[PDB]
């Protein structure tokens, strides 16, 4: 289920932000190394889902 | 039960679908209307009108104007043919009519 | 440098704009005025049903395992089949002018005419003799009926019976130029088709005999 | 009875036929005895529920050992070649896409374009169903003689008889990928086909792309030896495949290039652009993953190990779980 | 007859162009066909 | 006897004379409903089957 | 050039909206009153 | 964000937007003036000097086949191994990495070998559907005009059937045996049939499909 | 050809109609529009220059007043060669002004092209030189049915106007 | 006596009439062919007319194809007029008009010419613009241009970093 959920969300996340419609969900430009919200947004989508798994 | 639950099944249908116009053409004098409408195996069948006895009636009831298809910008606009109380349905979109 | 199917295609494009209308230009002296297609039916599936029909109507007759809808259905197959035949085989043979180049002096035409498939070629006919003819003719036969004496009494019958018979083109035109227009070219007639790309200006010239400036 | 069921009872039995379990129910259908015992109801029942896996078993065993047959082969591989015979010529369309015009006829350069460029035509002789026959041809020359030739062989073997009878059978390859692109329906048959192109072209642009075509069997005669043997090689060989994919979208483009079908001329298949050598990688990866060539003659000890082993292991289910370890049995 | 008629101007062009057994092909078979039709009728048919 | 009124006639079973039925102007063309009636009515058809 | 999930969840958009003209015009109140 | 200015000594239209041709000149007399610089020309008060004509403006072997596979062999060998190669060298070259023009009162920007009008974003992604949409269906509507035969074929046959119909009722009357027991009759709501049948003719079966419609199935 | 065998002819004509056209039925809207869209633009205003532009953005310009005491015959000629051709842009579609002034150059123009794809009419009352100088050319392509009059209000919206526009120039193509 | 089915159009039966009677007029004076008694010559065959259609049959077909120009056609009138001139040729070449009236013979061109017009129109209202069908609205969508993550695509220093990078070349390809 959590992979299925990571496939989904990045699936979706690329598609969208082809077309430039990039979720407004975490800050644009990071704050300590600059990274992207796009690479936040699929590091997220992939780790959190897991981290809720093994708290479950 | 086959019989008549297929007479019925089809009959409805083409009951309902016979509200709908697939196509509705002037005469030359524009005093009559031929409206193609669906046959029951999904042909045309066709119709023809006085345009004098269509009338876009309104409601009956007053408060049911807001919940009308014709409100939406693509919705449907329903003619009443007054002298055989029949009922001609169109889209209301610029690209089916001329 | 690397494929553009996008310029190869403007560039085939360009050329069948240029092709559809007629426009084409002087190459070798020859200026192509007129290019034509000519139909093509078929014939050996109508002959092969033609002669199973035969055949089976012969073994039906060796035994008697036919029945009554068989004994019926059989020889109008084979009858229609037979006719249709015949009638492909006559639309077939049809002389359709396929192309036709304009000399360089605007005086003569060569012409590349189909027959069954066989491509003849007149290289000198001058525009003097040719004639398009706008509505149906009279086609006649005049070394009298030139056959065996049941086909020359047949074809005498139903004729003016009298030496020379004059058939007019109407009574022919639905399987000799169905599909075109009837071109003298000074001896032969042949089947313009309706399906053309010609160059209409010289084209209208040349048919009514008129010459075109070099 | 006797103007409608002499007519509508015979598909009534081939759908039982496809339905009902047929070696049971003939079974069945000779109750009694001649003297001995086990062949009442119960007892049929029972070997007919054991004769499964054991008719599997020798389907299996008369496909190795014995001399191939076509019908086994071809009901072995019914899918590619019956119903899902359309997804070759859309595969064959999206390879040949990129110089095949059908950008320009109500089509995308994808393998959505190339199925509606398939499915434009229709379902049947001038669509979906195009050069069907052909490749049914095709799999009864090729495929089913290289078994009959190399029959229980090594892989290099294998993609020897294979590469031989490719070359024997190619020119008929050339014909089919002809018939599946021409979108407009120019050639009216395999014949009229191949007698334009000799007619145009001499005989010997027939054998387009012949070398292109046997590395790229060789390399996937190597992915079906992989994955018969259930090894974990088959992702090495899934990447050995996608790399030689681009031989065959270069035979593709090879095949179809001099022809009127293609804008460009063979000299100008090398000049395509780079990003288009993989057409249709993904679709003909998931197309053979799901419908791989099943050739039992060629599978290897592994892979029969595999089979017979699924078999025997299926064959363990005829016993009671509650079954007492009894001292005195 | 419009058959014969038709094969008969098609031959001549093509001759002039640059014979009858294409014309004749089936005539005598069509002929005796008619004729027995016609007097099977004759018998009252 | 019942077409017979006392009091009033029945309409004419042919058209006035005065109409004339040559065709005109096409006002609306929505002819993909067609095809929708098509595809419902048979899969209702074949569902109901 | 290619599927895009946009464009697919527009589609979804546009055949769950196109029932609704058809629904609110069977639940219209006609110009009738059966009294 | 160039500006520029050109001046045609009215040979060419400024009511209308400029042809492809006659940017694609300005387009090369620019790129040409850009590489080395001409007095400053295409000022607003020093504008370039362009005389465009009408012409300028709008006129513009088994043996060796088995040599050549062969050798197309072994180039298909090494395009299909330096592809992953030059796929993945592309990429990192991705990794490690104007267009605008005003010619004269309006504003271009650099399309194909050309300029193009610009005046909205807009206004340009719809003329990049209209020619993806000219591209999309050139061959669709580039059908063969005369391939009528088969539907010629249908219109004769229905003719003949009619053209029979015609041959049937040549010297036929129009009064049917009904209309005589009407006229002995009392029925003021029926009338005469006064005018030829031909046009309704067959009308029964029509009616008698209409009644077992819904119950053959 | 009567009443009714109607139903029947139409249905086998609708079926028969595939062959020529594949599948005509899903790509009428796009058929509407020619290959090659030869356009002849009579207007000349203000109004009618703003309508031409927003409605042939894409169209190339064949600029006809150039070819003036000619023979109206080399005059056909060289616009025909100007409008026969597609750039390597893909453009395709050409709209000539003030090229046809009488009669005889328009059949020319036809034949030689096999006519032109559309010729457009503003109809502007605020213009005085068009029915002046190309009132024949009006004339002949009205006769050959292959004018669409748009009248224009020169105080009407410019919006409204170009939509209309747009709408009757897709309608009124000829292949 | 009268169905409720509408009239093929007659906008351009009278033209028909006047060139096919024009034209025999050149051929067979004095029999009394004009275009206004259209109705008397209709209810009359032309063996009472003393007429041979049959043999002027093709250049009444040829004068009628050049001289009929159809506007209400998406065939431009060059080409609108060949395929007419083929169609009725083929059609009237099957036909045999010498027996019956001469209506059948100018309502039978008349059919011909409207039903070439609408198979023009491939069977829909030239007037009516349309709506897309689903094939048109798929190409429509899938051919716009991808206009990626234009945030990415900035001189800030911020995207010159591996990841920013990265991200920018797999979404902005
Ligand atoms: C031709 C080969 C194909 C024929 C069948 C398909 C016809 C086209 C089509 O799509 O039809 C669908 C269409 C679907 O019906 P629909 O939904 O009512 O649409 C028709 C319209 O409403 C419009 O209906 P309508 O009221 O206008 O009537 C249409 C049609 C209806 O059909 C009939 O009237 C058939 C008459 C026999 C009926 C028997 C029951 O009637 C006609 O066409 C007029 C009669 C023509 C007879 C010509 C005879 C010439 C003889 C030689 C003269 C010399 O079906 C028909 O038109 C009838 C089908 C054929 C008759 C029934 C055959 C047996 C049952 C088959 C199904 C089980
Ligand atoms: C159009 C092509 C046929 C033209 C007419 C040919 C003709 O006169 O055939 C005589 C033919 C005599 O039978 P047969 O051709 O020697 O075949 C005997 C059966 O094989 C074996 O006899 P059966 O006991 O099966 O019944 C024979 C006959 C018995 O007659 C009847 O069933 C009708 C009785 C009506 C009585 C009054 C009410 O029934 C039939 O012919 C109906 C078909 C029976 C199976 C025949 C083989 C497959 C034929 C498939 C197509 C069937 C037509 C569609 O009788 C019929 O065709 C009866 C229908 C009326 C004429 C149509
Ligand atoms: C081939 C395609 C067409 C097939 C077709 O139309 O089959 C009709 C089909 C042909 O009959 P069959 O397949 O020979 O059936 C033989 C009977 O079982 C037993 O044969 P049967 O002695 O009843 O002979 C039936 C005969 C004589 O009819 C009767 O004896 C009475 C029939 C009405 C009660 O009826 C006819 O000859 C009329 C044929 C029309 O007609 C029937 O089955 C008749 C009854 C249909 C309604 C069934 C429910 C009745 C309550
Ligand atoms: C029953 C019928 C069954 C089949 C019906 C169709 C199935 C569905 C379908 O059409 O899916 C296609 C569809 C994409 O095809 P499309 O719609 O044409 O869009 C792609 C473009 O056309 C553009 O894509 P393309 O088709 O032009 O090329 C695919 C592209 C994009 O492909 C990829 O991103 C995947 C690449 C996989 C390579 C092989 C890996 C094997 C395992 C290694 C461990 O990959 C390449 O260009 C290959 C470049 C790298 C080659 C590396 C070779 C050395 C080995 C490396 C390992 O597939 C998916 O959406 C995937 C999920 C399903
Ligand atoms: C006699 C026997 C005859 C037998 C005949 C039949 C024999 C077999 C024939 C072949 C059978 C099928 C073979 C496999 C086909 C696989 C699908 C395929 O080709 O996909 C191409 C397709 C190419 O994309 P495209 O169609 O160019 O663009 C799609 C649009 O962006 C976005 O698309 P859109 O905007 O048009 O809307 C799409 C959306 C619309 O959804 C709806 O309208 C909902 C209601 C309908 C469902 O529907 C979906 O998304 C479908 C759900 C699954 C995803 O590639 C994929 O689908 C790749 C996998 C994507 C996974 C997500
Ligand atoms: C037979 C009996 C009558 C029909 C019954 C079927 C449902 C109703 C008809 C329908 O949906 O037609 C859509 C269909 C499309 O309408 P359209 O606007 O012309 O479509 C073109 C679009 O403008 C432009 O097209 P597009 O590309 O933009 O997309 C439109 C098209 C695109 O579709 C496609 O591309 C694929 C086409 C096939 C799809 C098939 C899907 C289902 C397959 C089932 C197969 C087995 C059956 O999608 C559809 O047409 C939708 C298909 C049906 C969807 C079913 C699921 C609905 C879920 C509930 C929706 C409402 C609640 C949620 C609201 C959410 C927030 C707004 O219209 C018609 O067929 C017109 C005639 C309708 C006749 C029936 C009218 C009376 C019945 C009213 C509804 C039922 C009674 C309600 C209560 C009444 C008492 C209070």
């Amino acid at each position: 289920n959590s992979l299925l959920f990571t496939a989904v969300s990045w699936f979706s996340i690329y598609q969208f932000a082809r077309k430039g419609a990039v979720l407004p969900v975490l800050r644009e430009y990071g704050r300590y190394f600059g990274t992207h919200r796009l690479f936040r947004q699929y590091l997220h989508t992939l780790v959190l889902p897991l981290l809720y798994t093994e708290y479950a | 039960v086959a019989i008549y639950a297929t007479y019925i099944a089809l009959s409805y249908i083409n009951n309902i679908w016979k509200d709908y116009v697939v196509r509705a053409q002037f005469s030359k004098d524009k005093e009559l209307l031929f409206v193609t409408r669906v046959s029951p195996f999904g042909t045309t069948e066709e119709e023809v009108y006085e345009v004098a006895h269509l009338e876009h009636l309104p409601p009956s009831v007053r408060s049911g104007v807001k919940d009308l298809s014709a409100q939406d910008a693509d919705g449907l606009v329903d003619v009443t043919c007054m002298s055989s109380q029949r009922s001609l349905v169109f889209y209301k979109g610029d690209q089916y009519w001329n | 440098t690397v494929f553009d199917a996008e310029l190869a295609f403007i560039k085939e494009a360009n050329e069948m704009i240029q092709q559809n209308t007629g426009n084409l230009p002087w190459d070798g002296g020859k200026k192509k005025i007129f290019q034509g297609q000519a139909n093509k039916y078929l014939e050996t599936p109508y002959y092969l049903l033609a002669a199973l029909s035969g055949l089976g109507l012969l073994y039906f007759l060796y035994s008697g395992d036919a029945k009554y809808k068989t004994l019926v259905l059989t020889p109008v197959v084979g009858i229609a089949a037979f006719v249709l035949l015949r009638r492909n085989q006559i639309l077939n043979r049809v002389p359709t002018l396929t192309e036709l180049f304009l000399h360089k002096d605007g005086k003569f035409v060569d012409a590349v005419v189909s027959v069954n498939g066989q491509l003849i070629s007149k290289n000198d006919i001058p525009v003097s003799t040719l004639k398009l003819y706008r509505g149906d003719h009279t086609v006649k036969v005049n070394l009298n009926d030139f056959e065996d004496a049941s086909a020359k009494k047949f074809l005498a019958q139903q004729s003016g019976q009298e030496g020379v018979i004059n058939v007019h083109f109407s009574k022919l035109r639905n399987l000799a130029a169905r599909n075109g227009q009837v071109l003298n070219l000074g001896d032969t007639e042949v089947v313009v088709p309706f399906e053309n790309q010609a160059n209409r200006i010289i084209l209208k010239q040349i048919f009514k005999g008129v010459e075109v400036l070099p | 009875a006797n103007f409608v069921i002499p007519y509508l009872k015979p598909v009534a039995d081939f759908w039982n036929s496809l339905c009902i379990d047929q070696h049971q129910d003939s079974l069945f259908q000779f109750k009694g005895q001649t003297g001995s015992l086990g062949t009442d109801w119960t007892s049929k029942y029972l070997r007919s529920e054991q004769d499964v896996y054991n008719h599997k078993y020798l389907q299996y065993h008369k496909r190795v050992h014995e001399a191939p047959e076509l019908t086994d082969v071809i009901s072995d591989n019914v899918y590619r070649l019956t119903l899902f015979a359309g997804v070759e010529r859309v595969l064959s369309v999206r390879q040949a896409q990129a110089i095949l015009k059908t950008q320009f006829a109500g089509a995308t350069e994808n393998i959505s374009g190339a199925f509606q460029t398939v499915l434009n035509g229709g379902i049947f002789r001038r669509g979906y169903f195009r050069g069907a026959l052909l490749n049914l041809l095709q799999f009864c020359g090729a495929p089913y003689q290289s078994l009959i030739w190399s029959r229980n062989s090594g892989i290099t073997n294998q993609v020897i008889v294979s590469s031989i009878f490719e070359a024997f059978f190619y020119p008929l390859d050339t014909v089919k990928t002809l018939i599946y692109n021409d979108v407009q329906g120019k050639y009216k048959g395999a014949f009229h086909c191949a007698s334009q192109v000799v007619q145009n072209a001499g005989w010997s642009r027939l054998y387009a792309g012949i070398f292109q075509k046997l590395i790229f069997n060789s390399a996937l005669i190597f992915h079906l030896n992989q994955v018969w043997d259930g090894s974990s090689q088959q992702w090495a060989s899934l990447a050995l495949v996608a790399a030689a994919y681009p031989l065959l979208v270069l035979k593709t483009r090879f095949q179809v290039a001099g022809t009127p079908l293609a804008l460009a001329t063979s000299n100008e298949v090398l000049k395509v652009n780079r990003k288009t050598l993989y057409a249709g990688l993904v679709p003909y990866l998931i197309f053979n993953t799901l419908f791989a060539y099943e050739f039992a003659a060629w599978h290897s000890s592994t892979a029969q190990e595999r089979v017979i082993g699924g078999l025997q292991n299926a064959m363990k289910q005829f016993s009671s779980p509650a079954a007492e370890q009894v001292w005195s049995s | 007859y419009n058959h014969l008629v038709i094969k008969y101007y098609q031959s001549f062009i093509c001759n002039t162009l640059i014979e009858f057994n294409y014309i004749l092909s089936s005539f005598k078979f069509i002929k005796e066909l008619n004729n027995i039709i016609i007097i099977s009728l004759n018998k009252l048919f | 006897n019942y077409l017979d009124q006392p009091f009033v006639k029945v309409p004419n079973a042919n058209p006035n004379a005065s109409l004339n039925f040559e065709e005109g102007e096409v006002l609306y063309e929505n002819t993909r409903l067609l095809e929708w009636a098509k595809f419902w009515n048979y899969s209702v058809v074949v569902g109901y089957l | 050039k290619g599927f895009n999930l946009a464009n697919a969840v527009n589609t979804v958009k546009s055949t769950l909206n196109a029932p609704i003209k058809h629904i609110k015009r069977n639940i219209e109140p006609t110009g009738s009153n059966y009294s | 964000s160039r500006i520029y200015w050109f001046d045609f000594n009215g040979t060419v239209n400024e009511n209308l937007p400029l042809n492809y041709n006659v940017l694609k000149i300005c387009r090369n007399e620019i790129n040409k003036l850009e590489k080395l610089n001409e007095n400053n020309l295409g000022t607003q008060k020093n504008p370039i000097k362009l005389n465009l004509s009408f012409e300028d403006k709008h006129y513009n072997n088994s043996k060796n086949f088995i040599s050549s596979i062969f050798d197309k062999t072994f180039e298909s060998l090494n395009t299909v191994l330096m592809a992953p190669i030059y796929s993945f060298l592309e990429f990192k070259l991705k990794l490690s990495s104007n267009h605008y023009y005003v010619i004269n009162g309006k504003l271009y920007i650099t399309y194909n070998d050309s300029f193009k009008l610009f005046t909205t974003i807009n206004d340009y992604f719809n003329d990049l559907n209209e020619l993806s949409n000219t591209k999309l269906f050139f061959l669709y509507r580039s059908f063969n005009i005369y391939n009528i035969k088969l539907n010629s074929l249908v219109d004769f046959v229905f003719l003949k059937l009619i053209l029979f119909i015609h041959l049937l009722y040549l010297k036929s009357t129009n009064y049917n045996r009904f209309d005589y027991r009407l006229k002995q009759t009392d029925w003021g709501f029926y009338i005469n049939n006064n005018s030829n049948y031909i046009q309704n003719i067959f009308s029964g079966l029509k009616y008698i499909w209409r009644g077992l419609r819904f119950w053959i199935i | 050809m009567n009443n009714t065998f109607k139903f029947l002819h139409q249905v086998i004509s609708k079926l028969t109609l595939k062959a020529q056209v594949p599948n005509y039925g899903q790509y009428s809207h796009s058929l509407k529009r020619p290959i090659n869209p030869k356009v002849v633009v009579f207007g000349n205003s203000s109004r009618a220059y703003e309508l031409i532009s927003s409605q042939f953005r894409n169209f190339n310009h064949v600029n006809g007043l150039e070819l003036k005491g000619q023979e109206d015959n080399i005059q056909a000629n060289k616009v025909a060669q100007s409008v026969l051709s597609i750039n390597d842009g893909f453009q395709d579609g050409y709209y000539i002004t003030d090229f046809p002034q009488n009669s005889k150059q328009a059949e020319r123009l036809d034949l030689i092209t096999d006519g032109v794809n559309l010729a457009l009419y503003i109809k502007d009352p605020s213009d005085k030189v068009t029915v002046t100088r190309q009132q024949e050319a009006i004339d002949y392509y009205r006769k050959t049915g292959a004018l669409v009059e748009f009248e224009v209000d020169p105080r009407g919206d410019l919006e409204e106007q170009v939509k209309q526009l747009s709408n009757q120039v897709l309608n009124g193509y000829k292949h | 006596n009268r169905t409720h089915d509408k009239v093929i159009s007659q906008t351009y039966v009278p033209a028909i009439a006047n060139i096919a009677f024009t034209h025999l007029s050149k051929k067979y004076p004095q029999a009394g062919l004009k275009v206004d008694q259209l109705n008397t010559l209709k209810e009359k065959t032309w063996n009472d007319l003393g007429v041979n259609i049959e043999h002027e049959k093709q250049e009444i077909l040829v004068e009628l194809s050049e001289q009929i120009f159809v506007k209400e056609s998406k065939l431009r009138w060059v080409h609108e007029q060949r395929q007419r001139l083929a169609h009725t040729t083929y059609v009237f070449s099957g036909l045999e008009f010498q027996n019956v009236k001469v209506g059948f013979f100018i309502d039978s061109y008349n059919f011909l010419l409207q039903e070439l017009a609408h198979r023009s129109n491939l069977y829909q209202s030239k007037d009516i613009v349309g709506e897309k069908s689903f094939h048109e609205k798929h190409l429509e969508q899938q051919t716009a241009p991808y206009s990626g993550v234009k945030s990415l695509e900035e001189p800030v220093s911020q995207n010159k970093s591996f990841i920013n990078s990265l991200m920018r070349a797999i979404h902005n390809h």
